[PDB]
């Protein structure tokens, strides 16, 4: 009790968290208080809830732990975007607009931690199916949002780009994944009146694989620089070719092209891909084909180990 | 780490020099054991008192390898403890380099000129609060385990040699001289004197019923 | 406490400064215990070496409170002694402030800049010559009482665990392997092997004569 | 012992002065015992760290007499070892002259002005690597002999008191609360319980056949 | 036993005590002493009749406590009555008068 | 265990090995680490395939 914690108190998590105390606190006679703190740099590894170590402090300071009741926020960094900004330019080319499918896509992309989005307007309203994904209502806009943003912020953005009298259709069972099932996020209208409802969906997770046959020709050796190129292309760091997005489809020819632009002179022979659901084991060599349809709803992901390269 | 009105007066400069020269005088700090082996009695040691720079950041000191650990023995009757990693104590410092003395245990020159540095010295273990004393051993020399269960409690008059499991003695020729108070069986040479018996001639091969009874 | 031919040569003031800087370099002196508690292992201590002014008076030093007392333990196997007021020993000095290290027993910064002061240090107890060793324990590790009646006298071959009152052992499962020389009764579970007996059927319940004879 | 570019800059002479002032600051070195008596706990001591001159010769230090030897005792419960000539340890230095304190064991003035000298200090015995520890006593407080045959091995649960010759106990009132597993004879009061018998009325003085049979 | 309970020994009760000892007193060998204390802040305070917490000690002193015989004075506080001086003024508009209900 | 095997710690073989470690490396706590070596002299030396 009655101990004042000085500013810039060090606090290291077990995998070298290196968190800093930003504001000073005073311990009340109860013996347990609450402090706020920040990560030292751009990146902070996820702190497992343990008793945080005390490095720099006063004389009395005993210990400090972490509980799930504590709050969090997820960083996003690394130009951010450097050369995929050229890709994002064509997507968010209508940020300054509102009340349109393109403006909706642009704004919901401008939300942080939104890797990709898909928007369907289904404007010839007769229920039916338009451009994939069935629609219960005649006129309704369906939004598939990848990434892991905050529901509140993305809901605010979706309401900001509202279009007026278009509902949000996200049903058809398997079509997407409902974010909160029926009766989605309420959000509040900035023009004060009622708590509305905005419905968007999350794409179905898919796990992809790649089998490559290369010759290692031209006297240029590269044992495991292939999967790095494949994963870079999948994540979208290449210029002009967006990676595995909601509307994307895992294509052997695209994987081959990315591999070649990263390193030429290997004479790629086979680039079978195939893909499975979020779980499931490896799809066996029988499944490895040249393409996957990869319907509009759904996002594929290529792990670092899911690419296997063979020298011939 | 300097003051502006220094560099103005000579004894300002001189007491700054004295402070620095006394700061470099490594004498004694608490420390911890990183590595240890009982056969060679040398332990890698991490000091437990940080450095401090002007920014008020603490830089951990350096591991001091191959520091002898005291044993407190004379005539070969030494006392040993299972020094293990993570145990704390205090490290001392030598007047000169004892590196040449360590491997020989004889009169030898200081190998280098390093004076009063922590990096040659000893490590005396110490548990501080980390031990529990039973109330029955208040005023008594009590040597126990970590929490205290195998305490030898030498009192002013009596002795209490506690042990949860066994007080095995490997001596072959006990010469204890006094009344015992064993409150259980004896199993002397696997015969169980408590439930023992006898056989006589009338009756012949007569299992004398019961055990020992007055 | 100065000399007139000082302030004349620069080296005069330099050596005076060296002496005054080494006089405050607190390292190690005998000390006595003012207060102590075994649960906390911190003792209020009054040093036993006085100060003296020019007029030749002894100014008694100041009591030092909350000084950790050594226990000499590793792996939890510490050695304890019943420290009480009136005991004497030696107090050491720390290179830096250990007030912040005391409460935590971990890698910690020095709280204050009081380097090489008796404000922070140890207290190793020591009885000096105030002890009596029995003649039979001349060359033997003797761990004894004040005058010495409960001495554990470990010799090169044998041991002798003396005591005037009892050897009460709370272990239940002695695995002793050796011959005893108990020259007394046994009162084993209140049966007294020395005077025990047996009962048979012919004669019936024949309380065998005498006690215990080979 | 000097360097040419000294006597040119003031700080050169200043740091040379610091080096020479810290060279005479005796704190602690390994040492050996040439005389000792267990009655008074004072030992004539030869330090084991040579001085070295310009020509690179070792000049042996001087023998130090009447140095108190630590005993690690409190409340009268001290620990002693057979300190004999030839054992090695560590000698410390007092902040002031403790000659006047030695004979009085009370609050006393420093007799002289000699500060931080090995003329007055302690000698803690230390065997270093000169011992052998049995494999059975790996994690166990072992208080043993030189090679190790009379070891008291106090483990976390059990305690083994080994002795090659005898485990004589001079107390008359053992209160062992448990059972033994003594796998030999007993010779209790010279009667050998292991081969004991009994006599009864019918047959009169019927010497029980055999010794002990369950 | 014979603890030197030195001045400004910080103590604390439930409502942020921060109580110091006016002058240093040395413990009598019996083990029970009485000290005089002051409050850090300058506000009307009500200390509980039970000893709650102490800050500064040599780890030998167990605890302080408040007895019934202890003298407690609830103190006035600046003005705190700064907006309610306007309230109190109407009530105490006749302090300088006597022998009336309003003056009383 | 977790020993800081400092840079240019030297080793010897039967035919006057005198081979130093290249760079600083701290061994893994498992009990075996991979190091690089440099011979002292500029003559063709063939260390025997036995730990010496």
């Amino acid at each position: 009790r009655s101990q004042t914690r000085i500013s810039t108190g060090s606090r290291v998590q077990t995998p070298a968290g290196a968190i800093f105390t930003v504001l000073s606190d005073v311990t009340i006679p109860a013996g347990g208080v609450a402090t706020i703190d920040i990560k030292s740099q751009e990146y902070g590894n996820i702190p497992l809830p343990v008793g945080n170590l005390i490095i720099i402090d006063g004389t009395i300071g005993w210990s400090g732990a972490k509980v799930i009741a504590s709050t969090r926020v997820d960083p996003g960094s690394r130009q951010m975007s450097d050369a995929e900004l050229k890709n994002a330019r064509v997507n968010r080319l209508a940020i300054q607009g509102r009340n349109s499918t393109m403006a909706i896509k642009a704004y919901v992309s401008a939300v942080p931690n939104v890797t990709s989005v898909n928007v369907i307007e289904n404007n010839t309203g007769a229920v039916q199916v338009v451009n994939g994904v069935s629609f219960t209502l005649p006129y309704a806009v369906w939004v598939c949002v990848a990434g892991n943003p905050d529901k509140q912020a993305v809901a605010d953005a979706l309401w900001a780009a509202h279009n007026g009298g278009t509902p949000w259709d996200y049903g058809a069972t398997n079509n997407g994944v409902p974010v909160d099932g029926p009766n989605g996020v309420p959000v509040r209208d900035p023009a004060s009146g009622r708590k509305y409802v905005v419905k968007w969906t999350t794409p179905i997770m898919y796990d992809g694989y790649v089998n490559v046959t290369v010759q290692q020709g031209s006297s240029s050796v590269a044992p495991e620089a292939i999967q790095n190129a494949v994963v870079n292309y999948a994540q979208g760091k290449v210029e002009g070719e967006e990676g595995l997005v909601v509307g994307a489809s895992l294509s052997a020819f695209e994987v081959a092209g990315a591999i070649a632009r990263e390193i030429p002179g290997i004479y790629i022979k086979l680039c079978q891909v195939a893909c499975v659901a979020a779980g499931s084991p490896a799809p066996a060599p029988g499944d490895f084909t040249s393409e996957y349809v990869m319907s509009a709803f759904g996002q594929a992901t290529i792990s670092v180990g899911n690419v296997r390269v063979t020298f011939v | 780490s300097a003051k502006a009105p220094d560099r103005t007066r000579l004894i300002a400069a001189l007491d700054a020099r004295s402070r620095r020269d006394a700061l470099d005088f490594e004498v004694m700090i608490p420390a911890q054991v990183v590595q240890y082996d009982r056969a060679e009695n040398i332990a890698t040691i991490q000091p437990l008192i940080t450095w401090v720079d002007t920014e008020h950041n603490a830089v951990q000191r350096h591991q001091l390898v191959d520091i002898p650990v005291i044993s407190m023995g004379a005539g070969g009757f030494h006392i040993s403890f299972p020094i293990q990693q993570g145990d704390i104590g205090w490290i001392y410092a030598a007047d000169r380099d004892t590196s040449q003395f360590l491997e020989s245990l004889s009169m030898s020159k200081p190998n280098t000129g390093r004076i009063h540095k922590f990096e040659h010295g000893l490590f005396i273990p110490d548990v501080f609060r980390r031990y529990t004393i039973n109330s029955e051993d208040s005023a008594a020399m009590v040597i126990q385990s970590t929490s205290g269960a195998t305490r030898i409690s030498i009192r002013g008059d009596n002795i209490k040699i506690t042990a949860p499991s066994n007080v095995t003695v490997d001596t072959p020729q006990a010469n204890f001289t006094g009344n015992v108070t064993i409150a259980n069986t004896l199993v002397v040479n696997g015969i169980n004197v408590n439930n023992h018996g006898h056989l006589e001639n009338n009756p012949p091969d007569a299992r004398t019923k019961g055990g020992m009874i007055a």
